[PDB]
């Protein structure tokens, strides 16, 4: 009964929870996953999954290195508007898109644990992608943002 | 037993003995590390009170 | 509380009350705040100010 | 200038320039950026003083890059004019290297100033 | 690596074999190196092209 | 109201309050160590031991608006600790520009500058103003008049906001007032005969009170309109009230309260009036007012137990005879204690654990044996008060009321 | 020491002050007839030299300024016709071993005014150093900048400046080294 | 001329004319920084215990060095390829090193050697904000620390609470002067291992690497949870 | 000045020979190795081949111990 915003590039992922929002933001100690507990608690709700386009990648990279009110987060606010649901943001400094319009956001001290779980098992069930593909898209984004900040 | 009671007390209390090239330290407890602040550095406390009881101010 | 000397400066801003116990007290006449000067171990017999009022001569039973 | 890391305050720069003046009297400093880099290459420099006053500071900030390879202390003082006065020439001096010695009269002053330098690194 | 070299090295930068033979026996070192073909040194004439 | 005890070889050298308006009081304190210790006022325990990342802390001060914390350390560092994250969470912020000698006292101007008196006789001024070009570097250095035959240490530094000065007491006894801009002395008084350990001021900075190891409290006044328009403090008065030293002085001034509070090597507290220091009266508190007791007797065997720090002692009436004692050094800190009626079992109890000892009078001595109970060994105890010869009631430091040898329902209070 | 004139500034009564340069940063100013210590001005560093400037205010009123230099090059100006309080603190551009400051172009302590209406404001200020460098500041514009630049830095004699004096008109400065 | 293996595969000892430590290659053919290359048909790069810091811990003897050829490792303090080249050699082409630094002056050669090896991915952001590279990678198998900043324990505590999976390794190199000078290495290293076991890092070993570095230590620990 | 140049280049030859000769040696480590354990019996015992695994060959020199 909640969503959580997790990124891997320009590809953002509003993954919903297999329990209640209070159960997500209250306990978090029951996963301890090898693979099956995270596979059961996980639910790939929305994947605003862009491509290797340098413009979209570096745009979401700048919006990740700054506050997270990007157009992909507006797409998530579009594709999760059901009854002003509860969201799990990653960084607390994204407070604007955390609570801008009809989303009860919570990111404190167990949201990091559930992000440890879902970041441990991003590639095994969330996309239709593989481990070398995730590392290749991560290093493409990394070299793009590195040559953007560090000039040439 | 009168001349070695402090010896056996300290040699049973203290830790981190040697093993050849090595030294096997005990890690402490969350009990003490969360019930109390750590001890004062006796070097600096002795420096401050030894200064305030220096000989140049004639205490009595 | 017996007073054996008093003096004023050339502006009337401060005033020296020398007591028979030995102390001196500069009162500030605009607001009646005092300042104690304790050196004389016997009675204060004479007080004077300088012209600018920033030095106070005092004399008593010690010959100082 | 922003990119002139560690810059000395007034007391430290006064004693830095005092030890520069007595090293100049003992003929124990190499004044000028090229002579400072030569002493950096040869490993006979105690510490490097630079001036955060040159209008291209990039003619300086290359000897930091081989100071941090030979872990020799380096410091900035705010005035190239005052550094030239301290080195005892008639020109402004941009950088100055106090050279090494072991029989030197001012060895204790050099060591004290270089420890005060490497506290702020 | 060229920027962190002193200006004397940039002077003699081309003439390494003449330099190091004139140092390893006590002779006079060259003064031009690779920088001899600059247009300013072309404009100079005499000992002031060394200068 | 409350007492927060520390244990063996623990001391406390500085402590500062923090109350952001709308949030709970927060109490930080340095000991003689490398950490700052923030205490939660409920339990009476440390809720945070933040190890400051440089050396042994010599002084602590709190920012004006109370979002940052200066700790001045033995290796010459001044470390800023970000306080405004909530009660309990402390972050490292910035190590200010280093120096040689240890910084012995700190003060803040405002949110902007931080002043520090050091043990080389100097007074540095750093800028803690974030997002300036000169953030963290020390802007000024001032040097006090050194002693002729020993080193000089600047022991106390305060900022005076009504004027723009720094008042400073050092170990020659001299008290100096420094213009902050231009960083330079206005006037020096040769007040005390030995060091000036602590000095403070009132709200509108018409008075500066100062005290140290020569055990007099000096008052420097600027209350006259001519004094305020000329920026001229006068050495107004001087009182001898303390017995040995004064190591701490502070002032409070409100609509129905204006007193300066002072204490030192002699263990008693002294209250004086702020605006009526020389004229008015004063009150020397008792050295102990036992709101928490350390002695109780039992009528059987005519015996009395008494516990100082980490040892208990028992003697009987007759004259009198010390029958037993327990210098338990597995312990580090003591707290309250109770004996069974009939004098059988003692229970000692601190906020971390408690321990119960059977006693048997063997004549001119006792025999004392631990009786193990891991529930007692795990529980926090404030009060133990013995329902029966076996049943006791335990008040825990986290507001639990057990009955051992189990649970009293306890209603909640309006917050 | 240096001798100078001071005005009471509540009467129009002048008296001479002697000014003694002491150990820490101290200048002890005291009366030239009674010897009473009037005030003291402390600079931060090694006090090396000082000079006296005067500036007129109105008919028959002037103001005395003490100008004292660190060894490092930073200069304090103290107004001392009131209590000895700092009014300006600036820094010599260049200059690291500073031996001698002097003013000139008006009434110095070496060109003294015989009559109180003949007191003039000094135009020039020369700060002479240990290398022989003499910075020269023009105080008709260099009283405002607080990092003022010299109008010229003379470098002609190469060892320590021990005298520098201005001619009474203020058209020659005399550098000299012992 | 004879290469023997070490306790950790990807680390070898080339014995013979110079019994010296060595790693494999993932760079085909070439050195990166003029380190000596030994061929035994197969190419090998000499590690130096003085030029690098982890090699000094290996030479002092680190038994459970969690840098190991079946993992992925997070390197918080290299500034240049002189150690992460050998870490990519020992982790092989199966895994990935995240070399994260702040000062972008030697980040140029960091990215330059990350061009040559796909094992090495760089991050050019300061390691006290791991949230700024949340969206790049997570769940590493061993963190490495070589930061010479005063808040070493807090920086690697934040990085291990955000990016280190449970029961993994922590290797932290501690310089004594960057925390506290004038007091000896024994007290400052005891203080830092207590500061790091304040977090969920069970300390396993520390060693002082004295012939290679003055007043340093390498502390290994296992991340509890 | 030219025989000072001669001695200086000889010194620089030996300096470079020194640094790139010591780069290709291996020095025996001497570091205070410390191991952290549990309550008291793990400290009282011998650290029983926890990383030596032979007490004859692969215990007391640490440049490469082994696990057979």
């Amino acid at each position: 009964y909640v969503l959580t915003e997790t990124s891997a590039g320009y590809a953002l992922l509003k993954a919903s929870d297999k329990k209640i929002y209070k159960s997500s933001s209250l306990i978090q100690d029951l996963d301890s996953s090898d693979k099956v507990l995270k596979e059961f608690k996980i639910a790939a709700f929305s994947k605003f999954n862009s491509a290797a386009n340098a413009l979209e990648e570096a745009n979401s990279i700048i919006e990740g290195k700054v506050s997270s009110q990007l157009e992909k987060l507006l797409e998530e606010i579009k594709k999760d508007k059901k009854s002003t649901l509860i969201v799990s943001e990653t960084k607390l400094a994204n407070a604007i898109n955390k609570l801008g319009l009809n989303f009860n956001v919570v990111s404190d001290a167990v949201t990091l644990d559930i992000y440890r779980a879902i970041k441990e098992y991003l590639p095994e069930l969330l996309p239709g992608m593989s481990d070398n593909d995730l590392s290749k898209m991560s290093l493409g984004l990394a070299h793009s943002i590195g040559r953007h900040k560090l000039k040439f | 037993i009168k001349t070695k009671k402090r010896k056996t007390l300290k040699n049973l209390r203290k830790d981190s003995v040697k093993r050849g090239k090595f030294r096997v330290q005990l890690l402490s407890t969350t009990q003490d590390s969360k019930t109390l602040p750590p001890k004062k550095e006796s070097s600096i406390i002795r420096s401050k009170d030894r200064w305030l009881n220096r000989k140049a101010l004639n205490k009595g | 509380r017996y007073v054996s000397s008093m003096a004023i400066d050339n502006m009337g801003q401060q005033l020296a009350v020398g007591f028979a116990s030995g102390v001196i007290s500069i009162v500030s006449l605009a607001d009646l705040q005092i300042r104690l000067l304790k050196w004389h171990i016997d009675s204060v017999l004479s007080l004077s100010f300088s012209h600018d009022g920033s030095y106070l001569l005092s004399g008593g039973w010690e010959k100082v | 200038n922003p990119k002139a890391f560690p810059l000395a305050d007034a007391a430290l720069t006064q004693q830095i320039l005092d030890v520069v003046q007595q090293a100049a009297n003992l003929r124990q400093l190499k004044k000028g950026a090229n002579e400072a880099t030569k002493t950096l290459n040869r490993g006979i420099s105690e510490f490097i003083i630079m001036a955060a006053d040159c209008e291209p500071i990039e003619i300086l900030l290359h000897l930091p890059l081989l100071c941090e390879d030979k872990n020799v202390p380096y410091v900035f003082v705010p005035s190239r004019v005052a550094l030239g006065r301290a080195c005892g020439v008639s020109r402004p001096v941009i950088a100055a290297s106090i050279t090494t010695n072991d029989a030197s009269a001012i060895k204790t002053q050099i060591y004290a100033v270089k420890d005060k330098i490497e506290t702020l690194l | 690596s060229l920027a962190k070299s002193p200006a004397s090295t940039i002077q003699i930068l081309g003439a390494e074999k003449a330099l190091f033979r004139a140092l390893k026996t006590k002779h006079d070192t060259p003064k031009y190196g690779l920088l001899y073909h600059a247009s300013l040194v072309g404009q100079a004439t005499g000992k002031n092209k060394g200068k | 109201e409350m007492v927060i005890e520390g244990g063996k070889d623990r001391s406390i050298e500085g402590l500062c309050w923090s109350n952001v308006n709308g949030e709970s009081l927060r109490l930080f304190s340095i000991g003689g160590s490398t950490v700052v210790t923030e205490w939660d006022l409920a339990t009476g325990l440390p809720l945070r031991n933040y190890d400051c990342n440089s050396g042994v802390i010599w002084s602590i001060s709190i920012n004006d608006s109370q979002d940052k914390l200066s700790v001045g350390c033995d290796n010459g560092t001044v470390v800023l600790i970000d306080i405004s994250g909530g009660p309990g969470v402390l972050e490292h912020d910035t190590i200010l520009m280093r120096q040689e000698a240890r910084v012995l006292t700190l003060a803040w101007k405002k949110d902007d500058f931080v002043i520090g008196g050091c043990s080389d006789g100097r007074i540095r001024i750093w800028s803690a103003q974030k997002n300036d070009e000169n953030m963290g570097r020390l802007l000024h250095t001032m040097k006090v008049d050194k002693a002729k035959k020993e080193s000089t240490l600047v022991w106390s530094v305060i900022y005076l906001p009504r004027t723009d000065q720094i008042a400073s007491g050092d170990s020659t006894g001299s008290i100096k007032f420094w213009d902050f801009q231009f960083a330079t002395l206005n006037q020096s008084f040769k007040a005390h005969d030995a060091d000036v350990l602590c000095l403070t001021t009132d709200t509108d900075n018409n008075y500066v009170f100062s005290a140290g190891v020569d055990r007099k409290i000096f008052q420097f006044s600027q209350n006259t309109n001519k004094s305020q328009k000329n920026n001229r403090w006068v050495n107004s008065s001087n009182r001898l009230l303390h017995g040995n030293d004064i190591r701490a002085i502070c002032a409070y001034q409100s609509k129905g309260a204006d007193f300066l509070v002072s204490g030192g090597v002699e263990k008693t507290l002294v209250i004086n009036s702020l605006t009526s220091f020389s004229n008015g009266n004063y009150r020397k508190m008792p050295t102990v007012e036992p709101y928490s007791k350390n002695v109780l007797v039992n009528k059987e065997q005519r015996l009395v137990v008494s516990w100082s720090e980490s040892t208990v002692k028992i003697w009987t009436m007759g004259n009198y005879k010390l029958v037993c004692k327990l210098t338990l050094k597995d312990d580090q800190n003591i707290s309250t204690c109770s004996l069974s009626p009939d004098g059988q079992v003692l229970v000692v109890g601190r906020p971390s654990t408690t321990k119960v000892f059977h006693l048997q009078p063997v004549g001119n001595k006792l025999k004392v044996t631990k009786l193990d109970n891991d529930l007692l060994l795990r529980t926090s105890t404030k009060l133990v008060k013995f329902i029966d010869n076996s049943k006791i009631v335990i008040c825990s430091c986290e507001d639990d009321v057990f009955i051992v040898d189990q649970e009293v329902e306890l209603l909640e209070v309006t917050s | 020491f240096k001798v100078a004139h001071l005005q009471n500034s509540q009467t129009n009564s002048v008296h001479g002050i002697v000014l003694l340069q002491g150990n820490n940063g101290w200048i002890n100013i005291l009366h030239s007839t009674s010897g009473l210590w009037l005030m003291g001005c402390k600079i931060e560093g090694v006090i090396t030299d000082f000079c006296i400037d005067y500036q007129p205010i109105s008919r028959g009123k002037f103001r005395t300024i003490l100008i004292a230099v660190n060894a490092y090059g930073e200069v304090w100006e103290f107004d001392l016709n009131k209590n000895g309080h700092v009014i300006r603190r600036w820094k010599d551009q260049g200059g690291v071993g500073i031996t001698k400051i002097q003013v000139g172009g008006g009434t110095t302590t070496t060109c003294p005014a015989l009559q109180i209406s003949k007191i003039k404001q000094n135009r020039w200020l020369a700060v002479g150093s240990e290398s022989g460098f003499v910075n020269l500041y023009d105080r008709n514009n260099a009283m405002t900048s607080s990092t003022p630049t010299p109008v010229a830095a003379l470098d002609q004699l190469t060892t320590t400046i021990s005298n520098l004096q201005f001619s009474p008109d203020g058209q020659i400065l005399c550098m000299a080294s012992r | 001329v004879v290469i023997e293996p070490h306790r950790h595969a990807g680390v070898y000892i080339a014995r013979g004319k110079e019994d010296l430590l060595v790693t494999k290659n993932m760079a085909p053919g070439e050195s990166v920084y003029g380190e000596k290359r030994i061929s035994v048909k197969v190419e090998y790069r000499v590690w130096n215990p003085f030029r690098s810091k982890l090699a000094a811990g290996i030479m002092g003897g680190l038994d459970e060095l969690f840098i190991a050829p079946g993992k992925k490792v997070l390197y918080l303090g290299a500034a240049s390829g002189t150690s992460v080249s050998h870490v990519s050699d020992v982790v092989g082409p199966e895994g990935v090193v995240y070399a994260v630094e702040f000062s972008h002056r030697p980040g140029r050669e960091l990215i330059s050697m990350a061009k040559k090896r796909p094992n090495i991915i760089p991050i050019i952001e300061d390691a006290r904000h791991p949230q700024k590279y949340r969206m790049l990678i997570g769940m590493v198998d061993c963190v490495f620390a070589d930061v010479a900043q005063p808040d070493q324990a807090r920086i690697i505590a934040l990085n291990s609470h955000m990016f280190l999976k449970d029961q993994g390794g922590v290797v932290i190199s501690i310089k004594a002067n960057c925390i506290d000078s004038t007091v000896d290495a024994e007290t400052v290293f005891a203080r830092e291992v207590q500061k790091l076991r304040e977090e969920r890092i069970k300390p396993l070993e520390q060693l002082t690497l004295e012939p290679y570095e003055r007043d340093h230590c390498i502390v290994v620990g296992r991340y509890m949870r | 000045t030219q025989d000072s140049n001669y001695v200086r280049t000889l010194r620089q030859i030996e300096l470079k020979k020194l640094e790139k000769g010591a780069k290709q040696l291996m020095f025996k480590s001497s570091g205070n190795h410390t191991i952290f354990v549990d309550s008291r019996e793990k400290m009282n015992e011998f650290t029983p081949e926890k990383f030596f695994n032979t007490t004859s060959e692969m215990v007391n020199r640490s440049e490469n111990r082994l696990t057979k």
